[PDB]
């Protein structure tokens, strides 16, 4: 994985979650209503991958309740079609809870993922610059 | 409605910050 491999630039493993986030698919026979209806259930989850220090699966997940309501969703064949009660809330929602968590995430995971690359790429360069100094050597 | 479309369009932008 890219979000994994601590030797990789920090805002590529940042990008390799929120594209993982913007991958979820909308299944057109689906009514709209339901993917509003589980947006409190997704939040809820997400809430709890955080806590659980789960920061990558909490950062993937709000981005995919964000892609879903913001990007994929208002293309459904019968988005233009469908009432929706819950649409006012989820509006809301993405403004109190998932853009805001999904942002101080992504700052969290590029905090914790520069201080692994830093001290990564300090170890390599050591151990690079001692096998010089032994290939200099012989 | 228009409202919560108008809304909704206007954190495209910030999506795509997010996804930066």
């Amino acid at each position: 994985s890219d979000h994994g491999d601590v030797s990789l630039p920090p805002e590529d493993r940042v990008r390799a979650l929120s594209q993982l986030g913007s991958a979820v698919e909308v299944n057109e026979d689906i009514p709209p209503r339901r993917y509003f209806r589980s947006g409190v259930e997704i939040i809820r989850m997400a809430s709890i991958y955080s806590e659980e220090g789960n920061i990558e699966h909490a950062f993937i997940l709000y981005n995919k309740y964000i892609t879903l309501f913001i990007e994929k969703l208002p293309k459904h064949r019968d988005y233009k079609s469908a009432v929706i009660p819950e649409k006012k809330d989820t509006v809301k929602k993405l403004k109190e809870i998932a853009f805001p968590k999904a942002e101080e995430l992504k700052a969290e995971l590029l905090k914790r993922y520069t201080k692994e690359y830093t001290e990564y790429n300090e170890e390599k360069k050591k151990e690079a610059e001692e096998l010089a100094r032994n290939m200099a050597i012989q | 409605e228009e409202e919560e479309e108008e809304a909704l369009e206007a954190m495209q932008s910030r999506l795509a910050t997010l996804r930066s």
